[PDB]
RNA sequence: UUAAUUGCGAUAACGAACGAGACCUUAACCUACUAAAUAGUGGUGCUAGCAUUUGCUGGUUAUCCACUUCUUAGAGGGACUAUCGGUUUCAAGCCGAUGGAAGUUUGAGGCAAUAACAGGUCUGUGAUGCCCUUAGACGUUCUGGGCCGCACGCGCGCUACACUGACGGAGCCAGCGAGUCUAACCUUGGCCGAGAGGUCUUGGUAAUCUUGUGAAACUCCGUCGUGCUGGGGAUAGAGCAUUGUAAUUAUUGCUCUUCAACGAGGAAUUCCUAGUAAGCGCAAGUCAUCAGCUUGCGUUGAUUACGUCCCUGCCCUUUGUACACAC
């Protein structure tokens, strides 16, 4: 709130940042709340970063990666596709951009719309293959949480890089109204789509 | 279409074919005491919140 | 106060001595550009074809002004990159020798770096009056 | 003679070394301001010591940071532990007991990397394979 | 490093060394239609023409274009170093010719029975439309020539 | 030749760390009461020489590949002491494994 | 010449020596001794001799066409 | 198929289209009008010039624009 | 993979056999006192011995333990 | 129960040996020890160049002092799944949390039992029985050619199908290596040349010099703009070089030109669980020249599951056998 002056002179814009973490420069994790329960801590807010880059060791353990946060979860599943492997700073500079034509659009939160993405195309029954071979049957079941939550990232970042694959639009932008028309609820989005057919599958199958 | 919300009390174990089911006993958010058996298709443990689309259908996939 | 060429991000220190490289018209580009791709691992010649040699005399200058010593084999490795071999595999290649000896050679009629006993070229007393007060100028401003 | 500390952080292959003594507010890395590190997208990894924990208690300080080897992200993961291990060590040895723990606890709360070096390190690659787990295709037929 | 913009001055498809270049590319790549003018030469022959290289090739003057065509067929009068040619030290009178559009598939069929009249292995590997340089034959080249 | 400084390095090299700090021990210790003015027994990093083989004699069978290692240690102490007596006792007793190089510098 | 010198020292413990035992196993055979005979022979030799353990692998063919091995061990050996 | 070239009445349109974006980048102004992506660069540099967009992110490969406050 | 071998588990029973009173609940004095009672030729082995004599007390604490 | 015939137990068995484990090598920790002009750092005897008035830096160790944090390597220490909780026949163990450099056998390897296979190698061996040949030779050498030959069938791969990109400019960061006087090896710097390369010197038998191997991917700013297009680079022409006695059947490199298929791939199928997969290069082996190969090394760094016996394979128990050249 007050400036501090240092020999090496410290910008403003980046000697705000001591009262609250933001993401890069600019968005609070607060009002970020998971309306959907069921997703609260699989869904990992309350411990801001200032970018979505944190080298964190979330495989060790089984359900260790439920405690890694969400953007950063969103921009490994981005840094996909063999020729995108690893290249997180190219994953990172995409969210950014990402999140910036959110709000650009839909003023509200980007994080929060990416929280709502999430929550609202991950597919809450499924079904499983029963008996050996193609002469078998499928048998519904639910979904877990973390599941819910896993499955929510991969279809929104496979439907993102199918979109922007042999098109003018960006990766970026493809991105952001992947997330945006998932967290309105449209059925334009491919995610939205295939989470309808999973459980349409799953309740004809029960 | 109105979904109910439980929680997990016991991980029973792993039932299919391959063993990607999970059994788990679960008792109901709203209208609590109201205890099922389900099957869960990904990693689950205890406390977890499951969403079911429809309340009424015991797990039979057991061992 | 002070203020070196290490208080200016590199791209734009290189990007203001360059142009001023360019308005001061005493770099003596060699005549051959417009045709040369500044490496055989390359495949166009640069896009900038009136400004890149600045660009380039720049660079050098600040790579010197950082460095102790640096002669034309370091510059054509600094400036090499990967060259597409086709079917096969990428692989580095260094840079043209010819391009970055003019640039050492231009600097040097001009008073920016010098003979270096120990090596190559080494920044000057006058190669250090103008990329600090070019330094300076970029920073405030 | 003036009171410093001097510390380091590692990344995979890359040390940052960080002389801390009493100054006035010094934060320089291979003698440029820690405003110009690289990449820029990675700058607030390197600022989040500083923010962590208030830019009030590097007002008496000059840190300068050298960091060498690993690469382009190590560099700067290396980077921000030397600077929180520095500040650190330079209260546990001049400022009192107390600070050293706050600090440590801001961290620590923070990002266990900030003050503990990450110990994963690359295994070994095993013959018929590309990698170390990584097998050759076969065919069986 | 400056932006500038531009008026519409322009004409689609004109004909170039009997060739249909289109207009619509930028000058340097829409050369690049007539055989014998690759990227590297066409950006050569338009810095030498003095042509903007950021024009469109539909907005070009009749006079930038026949300069142009006088630099493609003319590449040493205006100062290309002949290491930058199609046909250095030419077989048959050992001087350095730049070949264009319809020429070049002549003078490669020159190349061709040149070496099929002397009996060379390159002309007869060429007459029995097999590989020329080397390459094993026992697995590639399957599916054509 | 009485009592005159002499600006030597002794070089130890070997396969044999054991013998080779047995060495460089007697070095020291032959500075130490003899009251010289030494810089330490400098370790230069090991080098590890690799030589990858396959192990079949044919060509037949899973490609299994062998490392064999031979590792060099180098050593190196500075003294300044009379040539005759030093030479008297370090002439002698070479231990087998380690080769020692005795060079006079004029720095 | 004097600038490289050759002595000889005595095996103490020749039992314990698997390249003696070998060139004596190897002599006893090409006599003509049993080769059963010769490997207990080098065996309880090198029990005498203080060993913790021995073993004798002999390997070829033996009287016959085909080839076999026959091993003659005692006492105690590791492996890994 | 895309217009390399500004006209007239392909530049009336984009002074009236433009405004009234919430969002403009070069894939939105090859996209809803039909120039290409080096006409829509010089655009997006032009409309900021007298600033009927204002800036939000920087960037090669990526522009984010908006309307003027 | 923590099951620990007959001669990690002899030792400690011999140890306690014979030392019990002298062993205590702490690793640290048990390693210490395993170097001076018990001649073991590996580190690694001699911490595992007083790791599972120290586990061995512990359980002694609570009832006798069958052997 | 474990990775383990690893154990806890049950118990006509008891106590043992090999194998496993232990061990060894390597990776990670040590502001604690021993020291370093072949590692580095701070002051400065001595300076010195700045912009300034101390920030950035260039220099000398009887042309200085000091030190060991970073590096090195000797000796040691450190983990024993510790502590706490849960659970188990409350045992072996398993799970979670805390702490910790480290808690997947701490990671990865090296070694690795018995019994075998008519597995491969007589084309590694001056290992070798027997057979064949031994002067018009199947010995050896020399010249030339072939091993690469191309209707086609299959396997390991490289490069791609593009904008999460290509291209141009700028930023610009590794680790593992190797290297010549026991002859021309690794090559800085200067000069020339678009380039490949040439040329004159230099340093290094090497923590010293190449070399900070300034690697590529990557980052930023631009150009391009969904068009087989400035994707892709096969095929082919002309020319300049280098290695070598010799380059034609093009050794390889470079320049300009030609600019194919290919728009994500069928039935089928491989590898993989964390610094792993994948991407990216670099060194080494081979080597006069030649890597699209291998062996290592680092750089960037996921997703998913911590499971089951459905498929495949292997092991065990019960069982049937007219099999034991063992389906
Ligand atoms: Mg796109
Ligand atoms: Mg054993
Ligand atoms: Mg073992
Ligand atoms: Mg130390
Ligand atoms: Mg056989
Ligand atoms: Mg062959
Ligand atoms: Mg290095
Ligand atoms: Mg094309
Ligand atoms: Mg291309
Ligand atoms: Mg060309
Ligand atoms: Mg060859
Ligand atoms: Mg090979
Ligand atoms: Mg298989
Ligand atoms: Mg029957």
């Amino acid at each position: 709130f007050t400036p501090v002056v240092l020999a090496t002179p410290i910008p403003e814009e980046v000697q705000q940042a001591q009262t609250e973490i933001k993401l890069f420069n600019k968005w609070s994790f607060e009002e970020v709340e998971v309306k959907d329960a069921s997703l609260v801590d699989y869904v990992q807010v309350r411990q801001p970063i200032f970018v979505a880059h944190t080298a964190g060791r979330y495989a060790n353990k089984r359900f260790r990666k439920a405690q890694c946060p969400i953007i950063e979860r969103l921009t490994n599943s981005l840094m996909m596709n063999g020729r995108n492997n690893g290249k997180k700073l190219k994953a990172v500079r995409i969210i950014k951009h990402t999140l910036d034509i959110i709000n650009v659009l839909t003023d509200q939160n980007p994080i929060q719309v990416v929280v709502d993405a999430i929550t609202n195309t991950g597919p809450r029954e499924d079904t499983t293959r029963v008996g050996g071979g193609g002469a078998a049957r499928r048998q519904a079941v639910d979904v877990s949480p973390l599941r819910r939550v896993n499955q929510a990232i991969a279809l929104l970042t496979i439907g993102a890089r199918e979109a922007a694959f042999r098109n003018i639009k960006t990766i970026a932008e493809t991105l952001a109204e992947e997330l945006i028309n998932a967290a309105k609820g449209s059925s334009t989005s491919y995610a939205i789509k295939k989470k309808d057919e999973l459980e349409r599958v799953a309740k004809s199958n029960r | 279409t109105p979904v109910t919300l439980a929680k997990v009390i016991k991980v029973l174990g792993r039932t299919g074919s391959r063993g990607g089911v999970t059994q788990v006993r679960v008792e109901f958010l709203e209208d609590t005491s109201r205890t099922i058996v389900r099957n869960v298709k990904g990693p689950v443990r205890e406390n977890d919140i499951l969403v079911l689309m429809e309340s009424e259908r015991e797990a039979r996939r057991l061992r | 106060p002070g203020v070196s060429v290490r208080d200016v991000a590199a791209q734009d220190f290189i990007n203001a001595y360059a142009s001023f490289l360019q308005r001061q018209g005493k770099l003596e580009v060699p005549g051959y550009v417009d045709i040369v791709k500044t490496s055989s691992g390359n495949e166009m010649p640069p896009q900038d074809a009136e400004g890149w040699f600045y660009k380039r005399a720049a660079s050098v200058a600040r790579h010197i002004y950082m460095r102790k010593q640096v002669g034309v084999g370091k510059l054509n490795k600094l400036y090499g990159g990967a060259k597409s071999r086709g079917v096969r595999p990428y692989k580095h290649i260094d840079a043209s020798g010819s391009i970055n000896r003019k640039v050492l050679q231009a600097l040097e009629k001009i008073g920016i770096v010098e003979i270096s006993p120990k090596g190559g070229r080494r920044i000057s007393e006058n190669g250090q009056r103008d990329l600090d007060r070019i330094a300076a100028q970029t920073l405030e401003e | 003679a003036v009171p410093s500390v001097q510390t380091f952080g590692k990344k995979k292959s890359a040390t940052a070394v960080a002389h801390v003594k009493a100054g006035k507010g010094l934060i320089k890395v291979n003698g440029s301001p820690i405003t110009l590190v690289e990449p820029e997208i990675l700058r607030f990894k390197v600022y989040e010591p500083l923010l962590l924990v208030g830019l009030d208690k590097f007002s008496n300080i000059d840190i300068r940071v050298r960091v060498t080897g690993g690469g382009h992200v190590s560099q700067v993961y290396a980077i921000r532990q030397a600077i929180a291990k520095g500040l650190v060590a330079y209260h546990q040895k001049y400022v009192d007991e107390q600070s050293k723990n706050e600090l440590k606890k801001a961290f620590t709360s923070y990002d266990r990397t900030l003050l503990i070096a990450d110990s994963r390190r690359p295994e070994p690659k095993k013959f018929g394979g590309k990698g170390a787990r990584s097998r050759f295709q076969k065919s069986y037929r | 490093s400056l932006v500038v913009q531009e008026q519409g001055s322009f004409q689609h498809i004109l004909r170039l060394l009997n060739t249909n270049v289109d207009g619509n590319i930028k000058i340097v790549y829409a050369l690049t239609t007539i055989k014998g003018v690759g990227r590297r030469y066409s950006n050569l022959v338009c810095k030498k023409a003095d042509v903007d290289l950021h024009k469109r090739a539909g907005e070009l003057t009749q006079e930038e274009l026949e300069r142009i065509v006088q630099i493609m067929q003319n590449p040493t009068h205006y100062k290309i170093p002949a290491w930058f040619l199609n046909r250095q030290n030419d077989i048959t009178d050992g001087k350095d010719y730049h070949t264009l559009a319809n020429n070049v598939e002549s003078k490669l069929r020159d190349d061709l029975e040149r070496l099929k009249k002397i009996r060379a292995h390159r002309g007869i590997r060429h007459f029995w439309g097999l590989r020329v340089r080397g390459q094993h034959t026992k697995t590639t080249g399957r599916r054509r020539a | 030749q009485q009592q005159q400084i002499i600006k030597i390095r002794i070089t130890l090299t070997s396969t044999k760390v054991k013998q080779l700090e047995n060495v460089s021990s007697n070095i020291v210790k032959n500075a130490e009461q003899h009251n010289l003015v030494k810089k330490g027994p400098v370790r230069l990093p090991t080098k590890v020489l690799k030589i990858s083989t396959r192990k079949t004699p044919n060509g037949e069978g899973s490609k299994t590949w062998e490392t064999y290692e031979m590792r060099i240690h180098k050593r190196y102490i500075d003294l300044e002491a009379p040539v005759q007596i030093v030479k008297r006792i370090t002439q002698i007793t070479i231990e087998p494994g380690v080769d020692v190089e005795v060079v006079v510098a004029s720095n | 010449p004097g600038t490289i010198v050759l002595y000889a020292e005595r095996v103490q413990d020749r039992g314990l020596s698997a390249v003696a035992q070998a060139e004596s196993m190897k002599f006893k055979l090409l006599n003509g001794l049993a080769i059963r005979r010769a490997a207990y022979g080098v065996v309880r030799y090198v029990m005498e001799s203080g060993a913790k353990g021995c073993e004798v692998v002999v390997s070829g063919k033996l009287r016959a066409a085909r080839a076999k091995a026959m091993k003659f061990a005692d006492g105690f050996l590791i492996h890994s | 198929q895309h217009a390399v070239i500004l006209d007239q009445e392909k530049y009336d349109r984009i002074l009236k289209e433009v405004p009234t974006y919430r969002y403009v980048s070069v894939s939105v102004l090859v996209d809803r009008l039909k120039i290409g992506g080096s006409l829509a660069r010089i655009a997006l540099r032009h409309l900021e010039k007298e600033g009927i967009i204002k800036p939000i992110s920087k960037h090669s490969k990526q522009a984010i624009y908006t309307r003027a406050t | 993979g923590r099951v620990r071998t007959k001669t990690v588990k002899r030792a400690s029973k011999a140890l306690i056999e014979r030392y019990y009173p002298k062993l205590t609940l702490d690793f640290q004095t048990n390693k210490r006192l395993c170097d001076e009672i018990a001649t073991i030729q590996s580190k690694r082995l001699r911490n595992k011995i007083a790791g599972y004599t120290t586990h061995l007390m512990k359980r002694i604490q609570k009832g006798p333990v069958r052997g």
